[PDB]
Formats: C-alpha cells, structure tokens, sequence
C-alpha cells in the first residue's frame, strides 16, 4: 500500500509554468517490481520461520 | 404486539394483511401493512429507548 | 485400460479409486485442496509452525480477511467473450481493485455450464491477478482472447 | 425491462411439466408494475398450474449466494479456513483452541446467542441447506470436487 | 464510516500560473481519505478533487477552510462539507457549504446548496470557529431510527414443540417526527 | 445475457466490517452468512408454491 | 529519522523561474516504504540474534 | 535547551528571482532545529 501509494503520486505533473511535466511515466512498474523483490524477501522469511 | 412505551399496540392479520397465505406447515408468510405505531411514551434511558 | 497404468492395474490405486465416489473424506485434507486459492496457501503458511497462541492464529485469520476484502470488493470494468456468439466458450472479466494506483484481475466463465437459468459454482475461475504496469484512461481497457 | 414490450403484462411465468409441456395463453402468472414499483399479477392470468404465486413487494434484496461467482471465496471463509486451523491447531496439541475452530462449523452442542440456544447446529449456512456447488464432480478424481 | 476507522486530510499543492510577461505562484487543493484494514495496516488514500469547492469559499490567505466530516446511518454515506471558518457559531447558520457525498465505494457526489444546507443546520454547532476547535458527532436529525430489522432478540417454540414463528422480519421502518410526536411505521 | 442477470460481484465485504468490529465468533456466525446482497436491477422478487 | 528528514526535504520545490515545482509528491510514501523494508531486516536480524 | 544537547543551524536555498525580460539568482534562508534522544540518535 505504501508503494502503490508512491506510484499513485509520481504520475501527476511536479513541473509547472512555462515548461511542464515531470511524471515519472514508469512509476507504477517500479512500484510493482519493488513489491515483488520485498514478495521474494518475505517468502525466505516465512520459510525460516 | 408492540411494546413502544406506556400501552402497547396489538395488530391482528384479519385487518392488517392484504393476501392472506395459504395454508401450510412449511411456511405461512404474514406480510403485514404499514403499522403506525405511536412513539409518543417512548422512555429514553440514555438518549436511548 | 486408459486409466489402466495408473488406477485399474492394481488393487491398491482401485480401491483407492472407486471408494473416493463413496467415502470422499477418507482422503479430504483440510490442509490442501485442489483448486485452493493463494489466500489459503498464505493462510496455511502463517500457522504453519509449533507455537499457536490464540493471538497468532487470530492474526493469522485477519490478515486472510484483509486479502478476502480485497477480491472481494472488486469493480468488474470490462468483459470480452471468446466465441462469436454468446451462448459457447468463454467470458473473461477485468477487474478493478479498490486502490490508487489500482490493481488489475482477470477471471472467466465458461458459458457451456450454464444450466437451468443460472450458471454452476464451477463455471467461475479464480479472480487472477495481473502483474503488468496498467494505467488506462477512464477504464478504456479491454480483455481480448 | 425499463420499457416493457407488451403494455398489458410486464413479465410472464410459466410452469411446463410432463401433462402440459407447453406455453399457453393466460396459463400463468402475468406480472404488471405500476408507475410506482408495486409489481401485481395481471388477474386475467390463470393460476391453476401454481399453488399461488405471491410477489414480494418489499423485499429488494436476496441472501448471498454459496453457489454464485463467488462462491469458492465464501466456502473459503466459512468452511476451509476454520477448517484448516483446527486441523492445525490439532497438530500442535492446542486442543481448547482447537475445539473452538472446530465449532465455528459445527457445535454438537449447539450455539448460544445472546442467552439463548439458537436453532442451528451447524454453523455453516449451505451445510444446513445442502447446497451443492460443484455440478461436474467426476471429471477428475479430486476427492474435494 | 460504517464502523470503520476513515482518515480524511486536506491536502495543498503549489503549482505556478503563468500570466503573460510572468508568471505566478498559486496554490490547488485535494482531499485525501484513508482507512484501516483488518490487520491493522492503512489502504491508500484515495484523492478527491475539491480544487473549485475551496474556491468558492472566498479564504483569506494562508488559511484552511473548515472541514467537517461525519458518518451518517441513514443513507449511508459519508459527509464532507467544507466551510469558511468564522468567530462565531451563529454565522454558520446562514453561511454557504461547499459539501460533497462520499459512498462506499469511494465514489463523490457534488451536495447542491439545498441539500448541504439541510446538513449544515442539523451540525454547524459542531464547526470549528477561529478559536475554538471542536468534534464532530455522527450525523442525525433529531432521532436516529433503523431502516429494517432483520435479526431476532429471542423466539420461542410452540406448544408441545410442534411448531415455531421464526426466521421473520421488519423489512421496512419508517418514521415521522413532527413536534412531541413520533409515528414509527413498520411492516412487518 | 440473453434474459438472464448474472452477479458478477458482492458487497458482502461493505456488510462485513459491522460484523468483523467484535471478533471472529461475531464473523463466522450464522447472522453473517445471512448478510444480504441486492437486488440485479430492476425486476421483483415472487414466491411461486 | 534519517529517511523522514529526507521525506520533508524532498516535498519543497527545487525547480524556480519560469517553471516551477520538481516536489517529489510520493516522497513521504516512499519513505515510509523504506522504513518498513528496513523493519523487516531489523527483525530478521534481531531474530538472528 | 533543558537539560538537552540541541544544534541549530542557518541553511540556505538559492531560488530564481523573475525580472521581467530576465531573471535572477536570490537566496532564501531557513533555521534548522534538532536535538539528541535519549539513545544517542538525533531528531
């Protein structure tokens, strides 16, 4: 939730003005790789559990 | 029968039902009508009754 | 003699075989499941050690309504159907977690076990859920087989 | 429909049966709804074949479905998971905590809500009502199907 | 909001105007609203566009409007109305709200100023003023009664247990509340 | 389809949450398996003995 | 500490001039994000231990 | 500050003051505050 969230806000505008822009266009996609790296992390720690 | 406070309220299904159910000993459905119930008596212990 | 090497050939794997019709809890586990969902694996492996407090497995029990909650709660955007008319094949559904930066699921139905004006509990596959980086524009999305 | 297509008579139900395998003029009930949304049956219908039909005018609502889209989730819920802890909790030798999942599906004892014993002994809505959910069980040789 | 914990924050971001030769700082506005889950761990919040609601309330700068979010029993939903914050509680009797529905399923509707004024007489005595800071309560007008009754609070068998009255309802209570009276309407 | 309304989602888990704020004996009840899901559009319920 | 100081510092604008903004809006998500990561090493350390 | 080990520091941000046609380099300032706990680590 905390990295969906972070997704959620890096795809709308931070540059404003004359120029504009500043979505990060693969936010979602690192969002979702980076649960599935913590995904594998948790599955060795619930198997040393 | 209905309990709201000091005198209570009897409503009767000769009165009060439309379509009478038929007989049976699976189920008798009484759907009643609107029954106006004064809540004018109501005992509010704790905002409540 | 298709199922000869592996039921019929002895009396051990027919026996076995022709009882489970008859007594099929002999051999139903309440641990595994065919067709079990990975809320129930993720549910196994949360009380799967020596020490369960009644707070554990209480914990263990709401983390598997949190992800209950989550398929259950699912908006079903769009649907394409595989044959070309309505009454064969299959229908696959998009669904729409309840989430910003939202999560995207599949599943189908199989229109061929529609039966007697309602579809069988067998008909519905899984709620599948789809890794892909999806971000549509006011829910132009479409499944297509 | 939102707009009906004959005016007289807004849906029709039948009954067909080995004596009369046929639709027939009048020889149902013919339900009409009025502007308000009180559905009534047309009385030129012929009633013979039912008993009676009753509509159900302030009922908008319906029980949830152990045989419908979701209905492996429910199971799941309900069945499986008060399942597969007791039969851990048994493993472990916790048999008070065992005791109490396993009675989240079936007391022997019965069930007290609120100071009274409830009516049901088993606490599992369609192991009361026998509600099948699983129309091909012999398609594979799953014990659980 | 039924029964569950619910954040809800209002939230700024500045954004730059051009007004050409220059350009010029300016700020829009959205609000956030978050719940528990079952185990103890937050959703995402959900964001609502209410840039034109604060807008309509002519703010000074620099200042937050007031916000008063509350459940709601009847009709369920949850509340927001956001208000230019005032010295006294009797300003509010006759000032504009800039309201909005929130469903279940973190669907918005638009309060059109009929509609919020009917919430704003029944709770501006829970708004907060410039000094003092005060808690909503749950939303109701002068009674809060059920809409149906489904669950039993006893039964009783028959006479030599042959028989019970059992698994009925109230599937429908109405009420009217007029001055020292209270007509509640059952069918059951 | 062709006359048919099939449900496709529930709102068990909106009605839940009222139960689930009292434990698990409130959740695996009978009073929650009767938890109701509504009505598929507009149409009527009939009881047909 | 270190990564909620680092969440507070990245919210304020760093592009100034004619364009306005570069506030990282998911920075406190992402920050919170990390905290939890490292929690779970903490525990698998403090286990270890 | 009670009895407690503070550090406050001056910092500065430079921003781009406009001019117009041109623009321009400006600086802002800000107080930093912060303070030791009580395991050693700092606010």
């Amino acid at each position: 939730a905390s990295r969906l969230a972070g997704a959620a806000a890096d795809l709308v505008p931070n540059i404003f003005g004359f120029a504009g822009g500043g979505s990060r266009w693969g936010a979602i996609a690192e969002a979702t790789g980076y649960v599935m790296e913590f995904s594998a992390n948790v599955m060795n720690t619930e198997a040393d559990k | 029968i209905v309990k709201a406070g000091g005198k209570e309220q009897t409503f009767t299904a000769d009165k009060d039902v439309s379509i009478q159910p038929s007989p049976s000993f699976d189920e008798m459905n009484y759907q009643f009508n609107a029954l106006e119930i004064d809540g004018s008596g109501l005992n509010f212990i704790n905002n409540s009754a | 003699f298709i199922d000869w090497d592996k039921y019929n050939k002895r009396y051990s794997t027919w026996a076995g075989v022709s009882q489970l019709v008859y007594y099929p809890e002999n051999y139903i586990d309440p641990t595994m499941r065919i067709g079990q969902t990975k809320m129930m694996d993720a549910l196994l492996q949360s009380v799967s050690q020596s020490q369960l407090n009644a707070d554990t497995v209480e914990d263990a029990f709401m983390s598997y309504l949190t992800s209950f909650e989550q398929v259950a709660n699912l908006k079903v955007i769009s649907a394409y159907h595989d044959n070309i008319n309505n009454d064969q094949g299959l229908t696959y559904f998009i669904g729409l977690s309840e989430t910003d930066a939202g999560e995207y699921y599949w599943r189908s139905v199989d229109h061929s076990k529609f039966n007697d004006g309602k579809f069988a509990a067998n008909a519905w596959s899984e709620w599948h859920k789809i890794d892909c980086p999806i971000n549509p524009y006011k829910s132009t999305i479409r499944p297509v087989i | 429909d939102d707009v009906p297509l004959n005016q007289d008579y807004h849906a029709k139900v039948y009954m067909t049966f080995k004596k009369s395998p046929s639709d027939g003029t009048w020889w149902g009930p013919h339900f009409v709804r009025d502007d308000k949304g009180i559905v009534t049956i047309n009385p030129k219908s012929i009633l013979t074949h039912f008993e009676s039909v009753n509509v159900l005018n302030n009922i908008s609502s319906e029980p949830m479905d152990f045989s419908g889209a979701n209905s492996l989730y429910f199971w799941e819920l309900f069945y499986y998971t008060p399942m597969l802890v007791a039969q851990r909790l048994l493993h472990e030798q916790n048999f008070d905590e065992a005791n109490r999942w396993l009675k989240y599906v079936w007391s022997p004892s019965g069930y007290i809500v609120h100071g009274q014993i409830q009516n049901y002994q088993w606490n599992v809505r369609p192991l009361l009502e026998d509600t099948s959910w699983n129309s091909d069980p012999l398609d594979s040789v799953d014990p659980d199907a | 909001y039924k029964s569950r914990l619910y954040l809800l924050w209002l939230e700024q971001k500045e954004i730059t105007k051009q007004t050409g030769y220059q350009t010029e700082t300016d700020y829009r506005y959205e609000l956030k609203l978050a719940h528990i889950r079952y185990d103890g761990t937050w959703n995402t919040p959900i964001t609502f566009d209410v840039n034109k609601k604060i807008s309509e309330l002519k703010l000074e700068k620099n200042r937050a409007p007031g916000l008063y979010c509350a459940g709601y029993q009847g009709e369920d939903t949850l509340l927001v109305m956001f208000y230019n914050q005032q010295d006294t509680l009797d300003s509010y009797k006759n000032a504009s709200m800039q309201g909005l529905y929130i469903f279940a399923d973190m669907a918005s509707k638009d309060m059109t100023p009929e509609q919020s004024n009917v919430y704003r007489d029944n709770s501006y005595q829970q708004f907060d003023t410039n000094n003092v800071r005060r808690v909503n309560n749950r939303y109701a007008e002068d009674y809060e009664i059920p809409s149906s009754v489904s669950s039993r609070k006893d039964y009783g068998w028959g006479d030599y247990y042959l028989s019970m009255v059992y698994n009925g309802d109230i599937p429908t209570i109405n009420y009217k509340a007029a001055s020292s009276d209270l007509k509640i309407y059952i069918s059951p | 389809w062709q006359s048919y309304r099939t449900r496709l989602n529930t709102l068990f888990a909106r009605q839940l949450v009222a139960r689930a704020t009292t434990g698990i004996d409130t959740i695996l009840s009978m009073e929650t398996q009767n938890i109701q899901e509504p009505q598929l559009g507009k149409g009527f319920y009939a009881t047909f003995v």
